[PDB]
RNA sequence: UAGUCCGGAUUGGAGUCUGCAACUCGACUCCAUGAAGUCGGAAUCGCUAGUAAUCGUGGAUCAGAAUGCCACGGUGAAUAC
RNA sequence: UCCUCCUAAAGAGUAACGGAGGAGCACGAAGGUUGGCUAAUCCUGGUCGGACAUCAGGAGGUUAGUGCAAUGGCAUAAGCCAGCUUGACUGCGAGCGUGACGGCGCGAGCAGGUGCGAAAGCAGGUCAUAGUGAUCCGGUGGUUCUGAAUGGAAGGGCCAUC
RNA sequence: ACUUACCAACCCGAUGCAAACUGCGAAUACCGGAGAAUGUUAUCACGGGAGACACACGGCGGGUGCUAACGUCCGUC
RNA sequence: GCCUGGCGGCCGUAGCGCGGUGGUCCCACCUGACCCCAUGCCGAACUCAGAAGUGAAACGCCGUAGCGCCGAUGGUAGUGUGGGGUCUCCCCAUGCGAGAGUAGGGAACUGCCAGGCA
RNA sequence: UGGGGUAUCGCCAAGCGGUAAGGCACCGGAUUCUGAUUCCGGCAUUCCGAGGUUCGAAUCCUCGUACCCCAGCCA
């Protein structure tokens, strides 16, 4: 509720400052952060996928829904309803505490942070990145690692163009190399 | 390599339109939906359309689909 | 949110070297060491280092 | 789309209740006000309407659009209904759940006497 | 010779051919050679009376063969009954009613147009007639 | 083909039975339904999966 | 008792000396890196006593360049029916 | 032998050693009901991750799906997911369809008992059309219906069934 | 990373073909209802007796054949 | 009379797209969620308690024909009956008569009930 | 022309739809004055070509190619 406290006033009205709006509804809001852990390597493995299971539970606050696969294809050696990742959608509350931990203290944490990139909105300003170790969340022992395991998040918001989220999560500091 | 049918199924209209019905009696024996249940009528398991109530076969199109019911008129 | 299949969630506080006393809400369970922040990690500073090799 | 979404749910019971063709009770949901209709056999006319954007009833409520609203609504179409001479109907709960406080209108249309 | 490339069926039924042809027009270039007799054309009728004309004026010009076989013509060997199946199928040929336009040429004068249309025409089985781009 | 023929039998005293056919192979597990019994006139649980 | 405080190859950086001149193409030093290798398949070699084994030192050639060659000593076996 | 399309001439039917394909099952859930949901494919962004495994957004519209061929159907879904379940009931059945017949099919409703649903209601298997075999002879369970003096029994019948 | 007489998806514009293609769609035929005239009930049901179940050509619609056959297989007259 | 909501008739002359406008009420987004109830994770959906804020999205209404859609008249194709030929295809008398295309029409029309404004 | 069979490392020959096994050869080392024999190590065919079913093809289906076997008759 910090950021979110911090939305409410400064970036709500930031961006009805730097935009011409006319509502005060119109400025962008995050909609939700997805936080996917596609693993892939469970084809084998249970215990691996159990493990995945636990390590996204314990970077988000919420237990993940283990997802199975749409098509069945031969390329990668898995059938049509196989559980081959798995998924958190943060939303609310926990979305902003959430949002808090990954540009305070788990986006530093990163090894050899160069910064994130500018260029990684699909067009609609839902931002995607990617994580390549779990340590970096402060919560992962790493005493108890055994699999490195990155993951993607997906800041999905309101805003209608790219350049719109730029000005949405730029406003939160958000590293943007 | 060929040389094989089935047997004809004699669907199609059996009660046409304007045309006195009892209760019970077959209408439309058909495939799928081609035509659709209307008023008094039932959908048999086969889709076999049958007479619920009396009266006269009355075949309409209805609804934003341009489906092809078939009521029966009381009478 | 569901009953108790989610982990406990509990509100802790993090400090780093940066003298930034920060408390959030995180599942760890316990309180937090740290050495980067958001405020003061070498990220301006290591883009300037980056840029700055030639000659 | 929700209310899209809302008419697909509805549909199925709507065209088994005009094939039955039984007199229905459409409810209609909204986040502050609740609408309750009974409907003739043929889907065209209405007979008797009530509902907390009427002051008659939103004048002896707290907040039209909670669970007392809906049943005071519920109390009403069945009083009327009742007036009226009808009183079998069928529920055409009109793509809601039948939970919140569209169970306290049937409900309360229930207790006051109108047979469904 | 043409054919099509990939079918759906491999045996079509005889059928008839009756009525009158739909593309009437020289529709793509500027002179015609459009069918007057019925018959039908196989694709070595077609290919025969294509190299006439395009050796007849010379690689210049632009042709457009506005009909295409798609129809396979089955035949039974020789010294075989009848009966026990249909055919083989033997070749493909267009079936041709009378106003199809069969060619046309663009970017020559209309002289070698006759002249290529008369040399082409005469390896053909139908009657067949010159024609000129109409406006409407 | 491979799925087998069996006799629900009645679990009241009556001899009455339903038939039916069960995979063998699959549902090793008996199959027990609730059907009617007509000798009784009640809905009696029905055992013996063959 | 670990590929480890074994092993030092390889490589980056910084140097010293000799020599007109160390890029092809020296030697040595310092910091960093830290492979392969855990006793070697078929096969094969040397040694009978100050010997084998092992440890250092010197010299010739040479401005500088030896793990080679030629010498010198220290410790010092086993076994031969 | 059976199913689907075409031939087949816009009702039905219609032949050939005519053109093309399939069946000789599966399922105790893949059946019943209640509540909900909506595909293929492509584009963009994104850890390993790749033309194609997961995530997010957009275009798109059912080009998808339907346990298995093809045709006709399907959004109110007949498609997809979950809760509870046994109506994959027993006796009948107005009326029809379809066959030379044997036979085959559809069936509102009535009685008894049941499931789901708050209720209206829906449920006598499955989206439909294939998944099959007359009679005799005989096997197993039930029912005194018969039971060659009489009481039983044997055998026979009837119902279920192999 | 730099050039290119070669091919080409999708999309758009224009042109054809289809028994097993259809966002269209006749004539006819068929089913049902009413009405007039005409017809030796021509109609239906039940009962006695059959015969027949090798068809042929000709028109029209087709399959097969080579749009061959006084060919073959259907539909209808 | 104008606007809005519900349930229908009708099923593209009714749908799409582009542009403008609406919020007093209504509607929608919204606010919050410990409770009723819910998520194979998540109050996103479902649900509940509300009403601060905005009509941005949505939805409605008003324009606009870029498209979809409707669509004559005439001619053409086909075809029943009778006749004819040069007869694998056509012609004549006669009855029916398309599909496509053209001119054009065209951004719906309407019933019941309820509420707000005048 | 029909029916059946085969095509897999340089050669002969095994392969079960989720991996390519054997022998001879070849390559390197060793023994030997040198070669043969011998001994120690290796490698190795993405499976005749094209299309399709499948999540997946050497494997299953269809077509083409090349080579074998059987039949191609009564008059």
């Amino acid at each position: 509720a910090k950021l979110h406290d911090y939305y409410k006033d400064e970036v709500v009205k930031k961006l009805m400052t730097e935009f011409n709006y006319n509502s005060v509804m119109q400025v962008p809001r995050v909609e939700k952060i997805t936080l996917n852990m596609g693993v892939g390597e469970a084809i084998a493995d249970k215990k691996l996928l159990d493990n995945a299971a636990a390590d996204l539970a314990a970077i988000s606050g919420q237990k993940p829904l283990i997802t199975k696969a749409r098509k069945s294809v031969a390329g990668f050696k898995i059938r049509q309803g196989y559980p081959i990742g798995c998924k958190v959608t943060l939303r609310g509350e926990r979305m902003w505490e959430f949002f808090e931990r990954l540009i305070t203290i788990a986006v530093p944490r990163i090894r050899d942070f160069r910064g994130l990139s500018a260029k990684s909105f699909d067009g609609r300003g839902n931002y995607s990145m990617g994580v390549r170790e779990q340590i970096i969340f402060p919560e992962i022992d790493y005493d108890k690692v055994d699999r490195v395991r990155g993951l993607d998040i997906t800041i999905t918001t309101t805003a209608k163009s790219d350049e719109e989220g730029r000005a949405l999560l730029a406003a939160f500091d958000f590293p943007f190399r | 390599r060929n040389g094989r049918d089935s047997e004809a199924k004699r669907l199609g209209v059996k009660r046409f339109g304007g045309e006195s019905v009892l209760a019970g009696s077959i209408i439309v024996r058909q495939r799928g939906t081609k035509f659709h249940a209307g008023a008094n009528v039932g959908c048999g398991r086969d889709h076999t359309l049958f007479a619920k109530a009396d009266g006269k076969v009355k075949f309409e199109v209805k609804g934003p689909k341009n489906r092809k019911f078939i009521s029966i008129e009381a009478e | 949110m569901k009953k108790d299949i989610h982990p406990k969630y509990e509100e802790i506080t993090a400090s780093c070297s940066c003298g930034n006393v920060m408390k959030i809400r995180s599942t760890v369970g316990h309180d937090l060491n740290l050495d980067v922040c958001s405020k003061c990690h070498p990220f301006f500073t290591g883009k300037q280092r980056d840029v700055a090799t030639g000659g | 789309d929700k209310k899209s979404a809302r008419i697909r749910r509805a549909t199925r019971a709507r065209r088994k209740l005009q094939e039955l063709g039984a007199t229905r009770l459409v409810v209609h949901r909204t986040p502050r006000h609740i609408y309750a209709q009974v409907i003739a056999p043929n889907g065209s006319e209405v007979l008797v309407a009530a509902s907390t954007v009427e002051k008659a009833i939103a004048e002896q409520l707290k907040y039209t659009g909670n669970k007392d609203a809906a049943a005071a609504v519920g109390k009403a179409v069945a009083e009327r209904a009742l007036e009226k001479g009808i009183k079998d109907v069928s529920f055409d709960r009109s793509g809601f759940q039948y939970h919140g406080r569209v169970q306290a209108l049937a409900d309360a249309a229930r207790e006051a006497g109108l047979q469904f | 010779m043409l054919q099509p490339k990939r079918t759906k069926f491999r045996k079509m039924h005889k059928g008839r051919n009756r009525g009158l042809a739909q593309g009437t027009d020289v529709s793509f270039g500027s002179f015609g050679l459009k069918a007057v007799g019925r018959g039908r054309l196989t694709a070595r009728q077609i290919e025969a009376a294509r190299r006439a004309m395009t050796r007849a004026v010379k690689r210049q010009g632009k042709i457009w063969i506005r009909v295409f076989p798609d129809k396979p013509i089955t035949e039974k060997p020789l010294a075989v009954r009848m009966g026990k199946g249909k055919g083989n199928v033997e070749y493909w040929v267009a079936l041709i009613q009378p106003g199809k336009v069969l060619y046309e040429m663009d970017g020559v004068p209309e002289e070698l147009a006759r002249e290529a249309f008369k040399l082409a025409a005469a390896k053909l089985p139908i009657k067949t007639t010159f024609v000129t781009k109409t406006v409407m | 083909g491979i799925r087998e023929k069996i006799k629900l039998v009645s679990s009241a005293g009556t001899g009455h039975f339903y038939t039916t056919t069960k995979n063998k192979r699959t549902k090793p597990e008996k199959l027990e339904l609730k059907k009617f019994d007509p000798v009784v006139r009640q809905h009696v649980i029905y055992k013996e999966a063959k």
